[PDB]
């Protein structure tokens, strides 16, 4: 059964860099595209970008800059990197998965989340 | 591209046949989603592609729309149901959220 | 009508007299006695009421919701929810992974899929309780009366004028096994079929009770897993099929009044009809003998037997003996009793089951008689 | 008891003198005669005989004596014995090998496992051959003689007083279709279900001939393997789910006395009573007027009908004029032959097939008449 | 032949006179009337007439052309073309590949093997249409005629000689349940099987309609995959099994004229003769009394009941008293109707159905009756 | 599906040596004797010779001292070489299987063939 | 071990029960196969083992013979079946074919 | 199907070292308790001891000073060792298997011997 | 932990309903099993876990018992059934055997 955990440190000084890890349990990350997503508390969610296996991945245009999203097919768990951050990062992340079923035209989602973490 | 919801904030009963409007910055074709996230929970899907729904969802929970403008639709309101329902978009790339509509208790 | 021979009613010495009759459909038997008008007695319908459903058939599925799970070499099995929920048709296997598909070694991963089964176009099948066979007689004089008999409730009595009160003993005689038939609906039409070629098909069937369809493979099709991936397809239609294995059985007619009950157009009823004492009139028939022919060649009937219709010009009401032989005697049985004429320039019925093979129906006696050749197999 | 009407009976010139009458069960027909006793004939019991036993089925299961066996990678197939022996549920699969489960190498290795299907709990199954359906028939003077009928030998003829020998003909009609039925056993109990009802269970069966309990996995789970391991479980108890479908379907009373006999609770007898030449007297009943009502209302049979059961007061022995209805005239059927009440102050039963949807039952003529409201889906 | 008594006939003061009698095969029953020759009236054959066929259920398969594939590693499924022609039988699996076998790496390799399915010897399966059992009634004079009459057509008039026009309502009643059995074809040879008995074999079938034999496993072997190859086994005969598990079930003897018509050997027909108006003449037998002798012990039917014959050497024309006893009362029942003995020293049938259990069987009334133990399981 | 496929150098100087390649789609080289065949245009077939796995060829009589077949088990292409050729060896060579069931004494067979290649 | 064929052409008509014989220059069992080759394509397997069939070849076709002679037959000539016919030996080893009897029409 | 043959030589002299090798075939090594057992002619059974796969082995408190039981995973075949042994240990010496279920509570047992061997 | 038997010896004829007894040194719970041995042969198991029979042993054997004794009974004496009875203990830990009681011919 497919679930999404991600971890790190929920607690990063600020202009610093950003280290966090969505483990993928019960499934393979070769398919789809593995997303991250954030919501400010008061405020609502932020797609932030998403990453295929093979690499090709994409960001959101107002942060790009400052994201880097790796993706590790050997232990499954894709990362993310923000760097240059502020308060207004202080959020909760959730990294999420896309999905992908190609041979079937079935596509659209957003499937299983994780529970996200409080970074401050 | 933006995604914008109206109403904001609704206030109903168990029972009443609510309806939450979501319109886009252009044409995304049949491509929206829908999400039903309670206070400290990850947000949950609930509709997938305009109007089909996931196995898990009940069916009192009926979205529709193309093109331009897509709305959301509990025939008869539970306590569950009680909840911030946000919206989504495809772009055949980049994608993005929409406000999120608060449902309340009346 | 037909009014009944001599032998046909009997009168005691005491007690009241009784009637003796194959009443059949489409046909009439009328009473006759002296001082008082004719008693004209026939069968109107015989029909079914809501027959109980047993299975359905779906001859016509449609997938939706598709979901594909994957496991890497010696991380176990792959598990989806949809392998519960009975909507869906779910199948396990094993595909080749390695390098190219970002594994963690080379060999067999497992992999599920599931989609969800909803049938578009179902066949359904019907069990026929032969003790609710419901039957009914019209008998009126020349102040009409209708009769509801059931096959369990074959002794119904009514009050009349002169008459008095009857009490008519009835039996029900089906054209066809309804132990070995079913009575299958598809869309508008509806047929009689063999249960065990019902039960020999190859599609996906749901009890009467409800349940899941079973053995949903029969119409989808799981293709050969790739790296990480399955084509899933429902098969085409199977109408074509179906009503063109439908077409070497008999359909039977639905209701115009009350549309949900059952004609059958064969079969006959055996009467005993309980009368006060009074002497009825026996009206002896003579056997016909001059000029008849044929409104209605010998026609196949769908269930073993030929049915023809024929016409007299000279014979006054008069018997028609039918018979089918080989000069010699007959092998075949009579199906239609009392085959009489009562107005001359009049058509009439008469059914008939010949012997295997090559045999000649011959239809009345003289110059004047009627012969068809027949096959059989 | 009810005595004949005149046309129930006929007196011959010469021969004898025949009676019709159509006894049902906890009723009694009496025939008079001048300077005789009377002659009280009833229908006793309508029984079957130690039906035939089709399939058993297994609603609780108990595993014993489990085996595991094991093979690393390229060493082949596990075998067991117990493969071979059918008292045991086995399976085969693939488990992942590798270093922490001393193999030889990485990969899936053979594994088989076997358990002892014991049946603790099964539900019997039995056919009714219709040719052996017994029903046997009371007749005494007011001297008795019962009379065992079989639904083959329906003729059986006996000796007697003054009323010389007489010679019965009778038919049987059965409530049921006993051809889309089944009798099925559970401990002290026992129904009447639906063929395909059964044969559409997801339950291990065993043929009547014996044989090893078929399709075990029904309710046998073979949990998914793991290092060189397997956990089995017998699933748990269905006895509350078969019982609840079971609700749906009218129960058959055991014997009393012969224990070993099933005892139908509706259907009718048909019959023809050949007797010698003597005169008998008829009774003309009159048709009820006065106060009626409903000793038990109008209630259901679980077979398609319903039953009531009425008093009258003031009418003396007078016939019931039952009818449904939508003033207008009746659709229904009346199962009731002779609804007719000997002595005022006296219960009777009615019994009665409306149309489905509602309908009013209407019994008695006048003011005094009773009307009451039905629905049937 | 045996005469009718008084009750078995009766004339009316209008009208004709009519006849009841139950005819049983291989007996005769003859009427007298004053003035006129007598009239012989015999049950001659009870048939089926070519019955449809159900299911074919092979017992002993052969198989030919032998053809299999295989596949690497990681290079896919191995597919044959026979797997898709319904001919043949087909196995997948996975075989233990490596250096010894050629391979390119370590692992289980796809193989598919398939092989020709021909059915050498197969057990033919018949249904029974009721609504078509065939029964020949002779009566001849002392100017024969033969009347042959279907289950529906049980309606069947005949022309004579001073007796007039006869009409012959009849009645077929079968001696076991057609709607739980089979016909069974087995070469030369045929039976009366259980429906469920049939349909809970496990060998492969064909449905009447024709079609591929399915679940072909039955009698076909793979046998554990080796490196690049499977030996393939087609089953031994069966036909031992069945004709062993054929023996608790009667034979149906062939026709020896049609030969394509079945025999059945029980079985009996109700008959109502309506005749012109006539005095006919009633002899009244007598109890037979003195010296009775069992010509053939009772023994087994095979059906649940048990046939005797029996010699009478004083005993004039006499009734035959039989009775089955726990002094008491009997709690059999008499099949055999008229037990009349014509003539004395001949022989008489009579068939019985006991009590389950332990009885006696008495036939003949004081000193010289006779007295039969019989067991019934 | 099994098929069969030859190919190398559709032209070839007098005198010289032939490569021929027969590769092997849809099967395993494991079993079955692999197999050559040649039709001179205008004339008819003649047998060249086969190979086992193991190794065991056997040639044809007429030719066998300029033949020589090659066993490739891991790439999957058994090859055929011709030397001293002449302009009667010009023709169309088929590369085809013969079979081997072993465990069943179903045998005889030149099952499938490939297109043939025009050698010159 | 040489196979020899009669005739080499045959002129027949689409119906025509034709028969093409082969003989071996000894006994060589039941071992024995049959080749249709229609001029550009490969040879192809009809008959193996003297008289069993391949799958993919019409009814028609039937093959005979032990020992020293075989024979083919076509029980009613079709169009397809206007090819070349060649048959086969099996030595226990080295393999030998005949001439091939070239179908023709009328 | 699992069947078990112990082997070594079947004649050694006095206070000298003991090597039986019970190879098992049909089965895994994995599981169970792997036991020996020895008979001296005229008397009956006394049980040696067992192993485990992980090792934890286990012996007979009258003997277990001169007594070492190996346990080969690969080459499947638990082996025993009996020094300073005398004319006492003379006997028949059956390698036979314990059983372990674990996932089930199915347990009791000593199931597949050896034909044994006769050591003198 | 030590097994001892009683008897040691039994003559019987083929049909006797024979009963050997077998107690240990202590309560030891259902745990132990019985093996019948013919001289020249491995012991063969019977019995396991006091009472519960292994397939491939005839219905006549039948044992019981739990804590300190236990017994073994065959119903009606067999031909093979003429052999050497043992029995076993569990411990936990360290198992040991019984003096046997050797079946013999009356």
């Amino acid at each position: 059964e497919v679930q999404l955990v991600e971890s790190g440190p929920r607690l990063v000084k600020p202009s610093e860099t950003l280290s966090l890890t969505c483990t993928v349990s019960g499934g393979s990350t070769y398919n789809h595209h593995w997303s991250w997503i954030r919501q400010p508390p008061g405020r609502g969610l932020e797609w932030i970008g998403y990453i295929s296996y093979s690499g090709k991945s994409n960001y959101n245009p107002s942060l790009k800059s400052r994201v880097t999203i790796s993706l590790e097919p050997s232990t499954t768990q894709f990362s993310l990197k923000l760097n240059s951050l502020t308060a207004a990062d202080t959020a909760v992340y959730y990294c999420a998965r896309e999905y992908r079923d190609d041979t079937n035209y079935y596509y659209y989602s957003l499937d299983v989340w994780g529970p996200g973490t409080m970074v401050t | 591209i933006v995604m914008t919801q109206s109403p904001s904030t609704l206030s109903a009963s168990v029972g009443d046949r609510v309806t939450i409007t979501c319109r886009a910055s252009q044409s995304i074709g049949s491509w929206l989603a829908w999400y039903q996230q309670k206070p400290g929970k990850a947000p949950k899907l609930l509709i997938y592609k305009a109007s089909s729904l996931e196995s898990g969802v009940p069916s009192r929970f009926s979205g529709s729309g193309s093109g331009t403008e897509f709305t959301l639709t509990i025939s008869s309101l539970q306590p569950e149901d009680f909840a911030t329902y946000y919206c989504q978009q495809y772009n055949n790339y980049s994608y993005t959220f929409g406000p999120g509509t608060k449902l309340e208790i009346k | 009508c037909i009014g009944i021979t001599d032998r046909d009613f009997i009168e005691g010495v005491h007690g009241g007299t009784w009637v003796s009759a194959t009443l059949e459909q489409d046909k009439c038997v009328t009473v006759m006695a002296p001082d008082k008008p004719s008693l004209d007695i026939s069968l109107e319908t015989v029909a079914i009421d809501r027959p109980a459903e047993v299975r359905k058939v779906c001859y016509n599925a449609v997938l939706t919701h598709v979901k594909i799970n994957d496991k890497c070499p010696s991380t176990g099995e792959a598990h989806l929810a949809e392998e519960n929920e009975g909507d869906n048709a779910c199948k396990r296997t094993y595909s080749d992974r390695g390098w190219g598909n970002g594994c963690g070694l080379f060999g067999k991963g497992s992999i599920v899929a599931c989609a969800k089964f909803t049938c578009a176009k179902s066949m359904s099948l019907f069990e026929v309780d032969q003790t609710k066979i419901q039957y009914v007689i019209r008998a009126q004089l020349h102040d009409i009366k209708t009769l509801k008999f059931d096959a369990l409730s074959g002794s119904q009595e009514v009050e009349f004028i002169g008459y008095g009160k009857a009490t008519l003993e009835c039996q029900v005689q089906t054209a066809v096994d309804f132990g070995n038939s079913y009575i299958a609906e598809m869309e508008t039409e509806s047929w009689i079929v063999d249960r065990q070629w019902a039960q020999d098909l190859t599609l996906p069937w749901q009890s009467g009770s409800g349940g899941v369809w079973r053995e949903m493979h029969h119409l989808v099709e799981f293709e050969p897993p790739h790296a990480a991936t399955i084509r899933v397809l429902a098969l085409g239609n199977q109408e074509g099929s179906l009503k063109t294995a439908l077409t070497g059985a008999m359909r039977v007619t639905k209701d115009t009044n009350d549309n949900n009950l059952y004609k059958l157009h064969g079969g006959h009823v055996s009467c005993r009809v309980k009368l006060s004492a009074l002497t009825l009139k026996g009206t002896s028939y003579k056997i016909c003998t001059d000029k008849m022919f044929f409104v209605k060649n010998p026609t196949d009937t769908g269930h073993g037997t030929v049915v023809m219709q024929v016409k007299v010009s000279k014979g006054a009401p008069c018997r028609i003996p039918v018979i089918v032989a080989d000069a010699a005697i007959n092998k075949g049985i009579l199906v239609t009793v009392n085959p009489i004429a009562s107005t001359n320039d009049d058509e009439v019925l008469i059914e008939v089951n010949p012997p295997f093979g090559d045999s000649y129906i011959i239809v009345g006696r003289g110059d004047s008689r009627l012969t068809y050749q027949w096959h059989k197999e």
